[PDB]
RNA sequence: UCUAGUGGGCCAUUUUUGGUAAGCAGAACUGGCGAUGCGGGAUGAACCGAACGUGAGGUUAAGGUGCCGGAAUGUACGCUCAUCAGACGAAAAGGUGUUAGUUCAU
RNA sequence: UUGAGAAGCUCAGACGAGUAGGCAGGCGUGGAGGUUUGUGACGAAGCCUUGGGCGUGAGCCUGGGUCGAACAGCCUCUAGUGCAGAUCUUGGUGGAAGUAGC
RNA sequence: GCGAAACCACAGCCUGGGGAACGGGCCAGGCUCAUACCGAAGCAGAAUUCGGUAAGCUCGUCGCAAUGGUAAUUCAACUUAGUACGAGAGGAACCGUUGAUUCAGAUCAUUGGUAUUUGCGGCCGCGGAGCUAUCAUCUGCCGGAUAACGGCUGAACGCCUCUAAGCCAGAAUCCGUGCCAGAAAGCGACGAUUAUGUAUAAAAAUAGAGGUAGGCUACUCUCCUGUAUCGUAGAAGAUGGGCGAUGGUUGAUGAAACGGAAGUGUUUUAUUGACUUGUCCAUGAAAUUCCAUGAAUCCAUUGCAUACGACUUUAAUGUGGAACGGGGUAUUGUAGAUUAAGCCUUUGUUCCCAAGAUUUG
C-alpha cells in the first residue's frame, strides 16, 4: 500500500573520529538521497529521531525515540553531522535512522 | 543515494577489488548484499600474474570456490577482529551462477566497478572462474550448463513480458487522456 | 606407514565396503551394475595353465594360489536420484519400496524384537493406496538427474551367518539414459540380482573392503586393484568345484566347511590376490574404474582343478567321495 | 649579601683530520631528549607537526580521503604493464623491452 | 545598595608540562587545655551497603542494615600520627591438590 | 582410608615487523649423482656424455564432498630386432614378456613357524586353529596443463622471424586423477516418532547491442542509465445516495499446471465474499483548541574387536538367542583324548525371555 513516511530514511554510519580517538557526542549520519555538501544544506537544521524497541513496555508503548538535530555537512558526499539528546549507542551503527521536514523554511 | 533491504548484484563484468571495496561499504551500513555469478568476475591484469598470485596464496584453508574467493577479498576489507565486521560478514551471500530463489529478482549493476568503465581497452584480464578451473574448482562445466538453461528460461519469460508490454503501450496511447494533459511531462 | 596417502592410517568406521568412485557409463553402454555385496567364503589354491602370448609361463600349469568371495543373489528395494548442482551432486529424492523384507528392515533398525516392526509401513500404506505419488516421484527423477542408484540389499538367510541386518548400499544404473535406467529400476523392482548377470567370468573386477582389525592396522577400507574374476560359481550348482579338466564332482566348501567361515550354498565368485578382511567379511565387488588392459586381464581362464581339502588342520583329500573308496572300509 | 641541587651522557645537526678492503675512527660546533604528554609516521625513543588547567563551538598543522578509517572511486594532463612493477649490492648495465623522441644521414 | 570575618568585598589582564630541589595552604589519627548551656539505651563507637550528597583531592556529611556505651565539631597544645612493597614482622588463608604419595 | 611440600605479579596458539628484549601482553595477519623429459655434441649404433627442466626418488537408515595427505616408487633386461644405424659385428624407437625393488595394500589358501585346541602321545615329542612374514603367497594407475626444450604459422621488420598476435609438440615435475580420510561446530534424500511502497526477474555487446518489421541478406527505431515504471485521494482512509463502469481492486477457500536449484515460489483460475476516490454529491471523523507518539542407548549377548571406551552382531516368545550334550573335525600321535576355542556344524536338549531401566518432543 502507501503509509504515511513524512520524514526521510536515513542511516547512522560512526561517530565523528580521528584514525584513532573517537568523539560519540556527534555522529555521522548519511541521509540517502542526499548526494552531496550542498544537498545537505537543505536538511540542516531539521529533527532527527532514532526509533527502537524494548521488549519492556512504559505507558503501554513498546517505542523508544532519541530525538536529534543535524548540524553540519561532513565531507563531500552529503553526508552530516548530527547532535542528539542522548548520545547514540555504539551498536546503532549501520542502523537506520529518520530525518523529519521540520523545523521547515520551504 | 537510494538503498534496498537486500540488494542483488550480478558480477559479470566486476573488478574484484572494485566491487568488495563498495560490497564491503554496504555491508558495514547495514545492507543486506547477496552477489550471484561470482565465477565472472574479473581482475586485471594477465591470467598468468593472477595464476602466480593464487599460486603464492597456495603455498589456513585455500578454497577453490570463486564465491569464496570474493568473499576473502571482502573479508579482508571488514573489521573481521570485532563483533562490528564480524555481523557484516554475515550479512553477504557471494554464490556461483544465479540460484532460483534470486533467479527472479532484479539484478543491480555497480558502475564504479565495471571493467568497461574502468579498464583501458586492451589489457588483458582474467576471469576468476576461469582463474579458478586450474586450482581446484572443479564445478566449472556444471555451472556454464545451468547457466544456458537458465538464459533459455528467462529469456522466454522476457519475451511474455515484451508481448504483455506491447498490450498497455498500444493502449496508452489509445486512451486520450494520455494526450488531452501531457503537458505535465508524462 | 611410508605411504603418506593413508597417514594418519584411522580403522574404517563402516565395516561394509564404499564405493567411493563408480565407473563412467554412456548411454551406448546398456544398463547394468557394477558393485556387488559379497562375503569371504574363503580361499584356495588351484592349479591353472597360464594362457599368455609372449609369457614365459606360456601355455604352462601353474598353481594359482586364489580366493573364493561368497555372493548372494542380491534384492533391490529402493532407488536414489542423484542431481548434480553447483555446490555437489544431491540426491534428488528416494523411492523405496512398496513390500521391504524383514531383512532390509532389520537394517534401518538396531534390533527387530524389541521395536514395533514399524518400519516404512506407513510407506508401505501411501505407495499401494496412491501408486500415482511414486510415479510423480519416478517421473521428477526421470527429468531432473544424471546419476541413478539403486538400494539394493544382502539376504543373510542364504548366507551362515548371525548377521540379519540386510547390508545394503547404493550401486549406480550405469548405461542408457536416466528414464531408461528408471525404467529398468521399476521393472526389477523387488527382485533379485545374480552376481553371475554383473560380471562375465573374463570382465574387470577391483575388489574394495574392510579388513581385519589388529591388536591403527586393521579395519581399514582398501582398494585392491588388478584381480581378475575366474569363475562366478553357482551355489545349486554342484559343478562349480569340478571344471572341464577335472570332471570329478565337487562343490567349492571344503568338507566341513570353510575354515572359520562355514558352507556356502549361494552363487560365489573367483579371483586372486587377498581381500581386505578375513573369512565372512561384507566386501564389495565393483568393476574397475580403468579399463585394465594388461594381459592379465585379457587372457581367458580354463581352470583345470579346484582343491576342496580340508584347509583346517591338514586335508589330504579334497572331497569325501573319492576317500571312501581310496581308503579302506571303515571300522564303523 | 647567602643558599639548595647538579658537577653523566645519548642521539641529531654542522664542522672536521686522518683515514681505508670499504666502512669508519677521531675531535670539535650546536641544539633536542634526558624533567615532556599530544596528532601523524602500519608499528617503533629520537622523523614530520606540535609543547599540556577543566570544558562547548569553530579552524587548521603534519599526514591524509578505494575498504579496514574520519575525509573526492575529485578534476585536468601525462608517464607505467611487471609473467617480482610501483605504491613506502651482483644495481652498473643489457634488453626482437617500451615510451616520448631528438639529431644526423638519405 | 545595605557588598567592613579590611584576615572582607570588588574590578581587570596575563598565564597553566615538570624529575632533583625550593615554597605555601590544606586532609586525617592518639592524647591535653578551652569551648559547643554539644550527641547518646527514643541507641555512642565500630562494621556492612549496586542508598544519597559535598570537595580538584586528601577526605567529609548522610539513609538503611547490624550493633550495644560511650563520643564528636570548633580554637589552641601535643606526638610512639597516615604504608602496597623492605627475599619486612606476627596471624589468618588460598591455588598447586585430593596431587606427590603412604 | 589417611594425606603433603616446593613454587605462585598476571597470564598462556603462531607469523612477521616492531630499532631498547620485544614475545607473553604492542602493530598488521591467520587461527639435482642417477633417473622422467627432451635439446646440443659424432653420439657410427651400442656405449652414451653434457646442458638445463625436474624435489618423484528426537532417533536412525542409506549418500553427497568443502578440505587435506597422497597413485604408487626406484630402476632394469628379453621380445621388439638380434636390427635402424653400421664394412660388418655389437646394438634403434615402440610393443609384449621376464623381472629386481622399495613402500603400501592385503591374506594365512600355498607357505614356514609362533601357537594357552597348551590340545594330544611318550619333563619331552610336537602342535591344530588363530595370527605373522624381503620367512610365505601376493596386488599396487591415471589424463591434461605446461617446464626445460625444440616448433609451426605469423607481426613489428609488405618477407623472414618458439612470439610481439595465435596454433603447438614435449616431463618420474605440477595440476588433475585415483586412493586415504571426512567439515567433532558440513550437507542431501528416506524411515519411525513418546515494518513504514520492507514494490520492480531478459540476455548481450560496450571497442555496439537490443527491440521493430520484411524475405540468415537487406530494414527501421530506441539507447546517451531509474530524475524510469508500477503503485499512491477517503475518520490509513468513515457512513449512505448515487451515476458510471457494469469493469477494476482484491480476500476467502476448491483447485490444476509450471518451477530441482537451494524448484517452495510463479501463474491459470472456478465460485463466492466484500472494497472501489472512475465521475460526482450529502453527512461523518475535531476542545488533543502550536512539537513530544515411539525409538535409541545402556544393558545382556557380542569378537568380527583391542590404552580406555569404542568396536561387533545377536539380543525385548521364536532359523528366538545363550549355553551345553554333542556330531563333524584335524591335531598330536600310534587308535585314542581335546574334540572350536578365531576349524565347521547341530530335525538334540534345557534355560531365560512377547525384558530391565535410562535417554529422548
Amino acid at each position: 500500500a502507501q503509509g504515511h513516511r513524512l520524514y526521510v530514511k536515513a542511516k547512522h554510519l560512526s561517530f565523528q573520529r580521528s584514525k584513532h580517538v573517537i568523539h560519540p557526542g556527534t555522529s555521522i549520519v548519511k541521509i540517502e538521497g542526499c548526494d552531496s555538501k550542498e544537498e545537505a544544506q537543505f536538511y540542516l537544521g531539521k529533527r532527527v529521531c532514532y526509533v527502537y524497541k524494548s521488549s519492556k513496555a512504559v505507558r503501554g508503548s513498546k517505542i523508544r525515540v532519541i530525538w536529534g538535530t543535524i548540524a553540519r555537512p561532513h565531507g563531500n558526499s552529503g553526508a552530516v553531522r548530527a547532535r542528539f539528546v542522548h548520545n547514540l549507542p555504539a551498536k546503532t551503527f549501520g542502523s537506520s535512522l529518520r530525518v523529519m521536514l521540520y523545523p521547515s523554511n520551504i | 543515494s537510494e538503498f534496498q533491504k537486500v540488494v542483488v548484484i550480478d558480477a559479470k563484468g566486476h573488478l574484484l577489488g572494485r566491487l568488495a571495496s563498495v560490497v564491503a561499504k554496504q555491508l558495514l551500513g547495514g545492507q543486506k548484499v547477496v552477489v550471484v555469478r561470482c565465477e565472472e568476475l574479473n581482475i586485471s591484469g594477465h591470467f598468468f600474474r593472477n595464476k602466480l598470485k593464487y599460486l603464492a596464496y597456495l603455498r589456513a584453508f585455500h578454497f577453490r570456490a570463486p564465491s569464496r574467493i570474493f568473499q576473502k577479498a571482502v573479508r579482508g576489507m571488514l573489521p573481521h577482529k570485532t563483533a562490528r565486521g564480524q555481523a557484516a560478514l554475515e550479512h553477504l551471500q557471494a554464490v556461483e551462477g544465479i540460484p532460483p530463489p534470486f533467479d527472479k529478482q532484479k539484478r543491480v549493476v555497480v558502475p564504479a566497478a565495471l571493467r568497461v568503465l574502468r579498464l583501458k581497452p586492451g589489457r588483458k584480464y582474467c576471469t576468476v572462474g576461469r582463474l579458478s578451473s586450474e586450482v581446484g574448482w572443479k564445478y566449472n562445466d556444471i555451472v556454464a550448463k545451468l547457466e544456458e538453461r537458465r538464459k533459455v528460461k528467462s529469456a522466454a519469460f522476457y519475451q511474455a513480458k515484451l508481448a504483455k508490454q506491447k498490450k498497455i503501450a498500444s493502449a496508452k496511447e489509445a486512451s486520450p487522456v494520455n494526450q488531452k494533459l501531457s503537458q505535465f511531462g508524462y | 606407514h611410508g605411504s603418506l596417502g593413508f597417514l594418519p592410517r584411522k580403522r574404517a568406521s563402516r565395516q561394509r565396503g564404499k564405493v567411493k568412485a563408480f565407473p563412467k557409463d554412456d548411454a551406448s553402454k546398456p544398463v547394468h551394475l557394477t558393485a556387488f555385496l559379497g562375503y569371504k567364503a574363503g580361499m584356495t589354491h588351484i592349479v591353472r595353465d597360464l594362457d599368455r602370448p609372449g609369457s614365459k609361463m606360456h601355455k604352462r600349469e601353474i598353481l594359482e594360489a586364489v580366493t573364493v568371495i561368497e555372493t548372494p543373489p542380491m534384492v533391490v528395494v529402493g532407488v536414489v536420484g542423484y542431481v548434480e548442482t553447483p555446490r555437489g551432486l544431491r540426491s534428488l529424492t528416494t523411492v523405496w519400496a512398496e513390500h521391504l523384507s524383514e531383512e532390509v528392515k532389520r537394517r534401518f533398525y538396531k534390533n527387530w524384537f524389541k521395536s514395533k516392526k514399524k518400519a516404512f509401513t506407513k510407506y508401505a500404506k501411501k505407495y499401494a493406496e496412491s501408486t500415482q505419488s511414486i510415479n510423480r516421484e519416478l517421473e521428477r527423477i526421470k527429468k531432473y538427474c544424471s546419476v541413478v542408484r539403486v538400494l539394493a540389499h544382502t539376504q543373510i538367510r542364504k548366507t551362515p551367518l548371525a548377521q540379519k541386518k540386510a547390508h545394503l548400499m547404493e550401486i549406480q544404473v550405469n548405461g542408457g539414459s536416466v528414464a531408461d535406467k528408471v525404467e529398468w529400476a521399476r521393472e526389477h523392482f523387488e527382485k533379485t540380482v545374480d552376481i553371475k548377470s554383473t560380471f562375465e567370468q573374463n570382465e574387470m573386477i577391483d575388489v574394495i573392503g574392510v579388513t581385519r582389525g589388529k591388536g591403527n592396522a586393521g579395519y581399514m577400507h582398501r582398494t585392491q586393484l588388478n584381480s581378475k574374476i575366474y569363475r562366478i560359481g553357482a551355489g545349486d550348482d554342484a559343478k562349480n568345484a569340478s571344471t572341464d579338466f577335472d570332471a570329478t564332482e565337487k562343490r567349492i566348501t571344503p568338507m566341513g566347511g570353510f575354515v572359520r567361515y562355514g558352507v556356502v550354498e549361494n552363487d560365489f565368485v573367483m579371483l586372486n590376490g587377498a581381500t581386505p578382511g578375513p573369512v565372512k567379511r561384507v566386501l564389495t565387488l565393483r568393476k574397475s574404474l580403468l579399463t585394465h588392459t594388461s594381459r592379465k586381464a585379457l587372457e581367458p581362464v580354463s581352470l583345470k582343478w579346484i582343491d576342496t581339502a580340508s584347509k583346517f588342520g591338514h586335508g589330504r583329500f579334497q572331497t569325501p567321495a573319492e576317500a571312501k573308496q581310496f581308503l579302506g572300509t571303515l571300522k564303523k
